[PDB]
């Protein structure tokens, strides 16, 4: 499971962005989606950073 | 095949576009795009052998010249023209097109 | 009387993978880096 | 503009006196080529070579 | 550049871009190589500053589009393409300049006169090309 | 290798390398008929030089 | 270029603690080992 998270950390590593900062922002959005019964996909935006 | 200099003045009065030194593999796909069958003998030529094509215009370049068979009703074929200024720009673009 | 515990060995096989990974690490993604490779040609 | 001087001068002088101009086709084409030239060098973080 | 032996393959990148200036426009080869070399010096300070080279490349793409839009507003005069002997003196003078000193006055009338001989009489027609690159040959004698 | 990559366009048909070169050929021909001709339109010589 | 912006000599401080850890890892607990030191006098 930890070996599959290197891909989103690699995309932000070349641009100089903090891989740990963008990792916590995605996990915070996935917690709100588990409570609701809807389906929403989350992804990393390299241009904006969020 | 080639073209003799005698027929150059004949095709100019009728504005008949002439070509020479054609690739054998490229002519096999012309039967699908144009629709006309290859005619070996003019004595057996039929009026239905003539195909259909759109606007044909040749670009003017000193080193080489191009012929556009494009704008066809049912071409059933495509060609991706790769342009570039340098040599590495052609290898990078060719890799991006084949990956897409 | 010769017998061993079969030491882990391994190592460099993974270490060589880390050096090769860093070559393609910066080459992946739209924001990655483009590297030049010319061998003998 | 920039004056070469070579004898004497105070400050700079007008270029329109000598009518030294540059065409747009030459200047505009030189910008796109020089931009892509430095872009390739900065984009290459690794170089692999081999002896012949 | 063709008569020099290149060792590092990164140098050939600037050489290939320099040849593009000579083939198409034929002028400005010194402007391309010098400007490309300075962009690396200003980018070296950004590397030591900690700025990634990815955003440096993206910054030049935004600055290049802003520069091309300002080139149309910097145009002072417009060449009427009269092909007159006196009108061609304005374009040829800066070309001979910054190369050989003292010959700019003598070679201005010699080059401008040979161009008007090979060009026919026409105006406002760009369909059929006239001036080629082989129309002017240079010979030497002791 | 001539034109820049920014000027590239899509080709619906097929393009060929060596075309016919004549000064009086028209620039644009609309609705042209394509006819494959396998016979030689140029003079031929004996296998031995003559 | 100038300065450094890499402190990586810091890994020696962690590496120096790794050697002391492996020594005192074996003697920890009732199943540990009894260490012996000799000055030579």
């Amino acid at each position: 499971a930890e070996a599959l998270l290197v891909i989103p950390k690699t995309l932000v590593k070349n641009s100089g962005f903090d891989p740990l900062d963008v990792l916590a922002m995605v996990e915070d959005e996935l917690d709100d989606a588990q409570d609701s019964d809807e389906t929403r996909y989350v992804g990393v935006d390299l241009n904006i950073g969020d | 095949k080639g073209i003799d200099p005698m027929s150059l003045d004949v095709f100019a009065k009728h504005n008949i576009l002439a070509l020479r030194r054609a690739k054998r593999r490229n002519m096999e796909r012309l039967q699908l795009v144009t629709g006309g069958e290859a005619q070996n003998s003019v004595e057996d030529l039929s009026p239905q052998i003539l195909g259909f094509s759109g606007l044909v215009y040749q670009e003017t370049i000193g080193e080489e010249k191009f012929t556009y068979v494009t704008e066809n009703t049912d071409p059933k074929s495509c060609t991706i023209l790769i342009k570039g200024s340098t040599h590495y720009a052609l290898a990078q673009t060719k890799d991006a097109v084949r990956d897409g | 009387a010769e017998s061993l515990r079969r030491d882990a060995a391994l190592k460099v096989n993974v270490t060589s993978a880390e050096g090769l990974q860093s070559v393609l690490e910066t080459n992946l993604g739209p924001k990655g880096t483009l590297k030049m490779l010319v061998d003998g040609a | 503009g920039v004056d070469i001087d070579g004898e004497s001068d105070e400050g700079v002088k007008d270029i329109r006196e000598e009518n030294i101009y540059d065409m747009l086709a030459t200047k505009k084409f030189a910008i796109n080529v020089a931009t892509e030239a430095a872009t390739t060098v900065l984009s290459i973080d690794q170089i692999i070579m081999a002896k012949k | 550049l063709r008569e020099l032996d290149i060792v590092h393959p990164a140098v050939k990148v600037l050489v290939m871009a320099t040849e593009q200036q000579k083939i198409d426009m034929g002028d400005g080869t010194n402007l391309v190589m010098i400007l490309a070399g300075e962009l690396l010096n200003v980018s070296e300070k950004l590397i030591s500053m900690g700025l990634s080279a990815v955003e440096i490349i993206q910054g030049y793409n935004m600055a290049r589009k802003f520069t091309l839009k300002e080139l149309d507003e910097m145009v002072v005069g417009e060449i009427t393409d009269k092909n007159d002997k006196n009108e061609l003196l304005k374009m040829i003078k800066p070309v001979i300049s910054s190369k050989k000193y003292g010959s700019e006055d003598i070679l201005s009338e010699l080059v401008s006169e040979a161009v008007s001989h090979v060009l026919p009489v026409a105006q406002q027609a760009g369909e059929i090309p006239y001036f080629n690159v082989d129309s002017i040959r240079v010979v030497k004698i002791m | 290798q001539h034109l820049s990559p920014k000027d590239t366009t899509f080709i619906k048909g097929l393009v060929l390398d060596h075309g016919g070169r004549h000064p009086d050929m028209p620039t644009r021909v609309k609705n042209a008929y394509v006819l494959i001709l396998n016979v030689s339109l140029e003079y031929e010589k004996t296998e031995v030089n003559s």
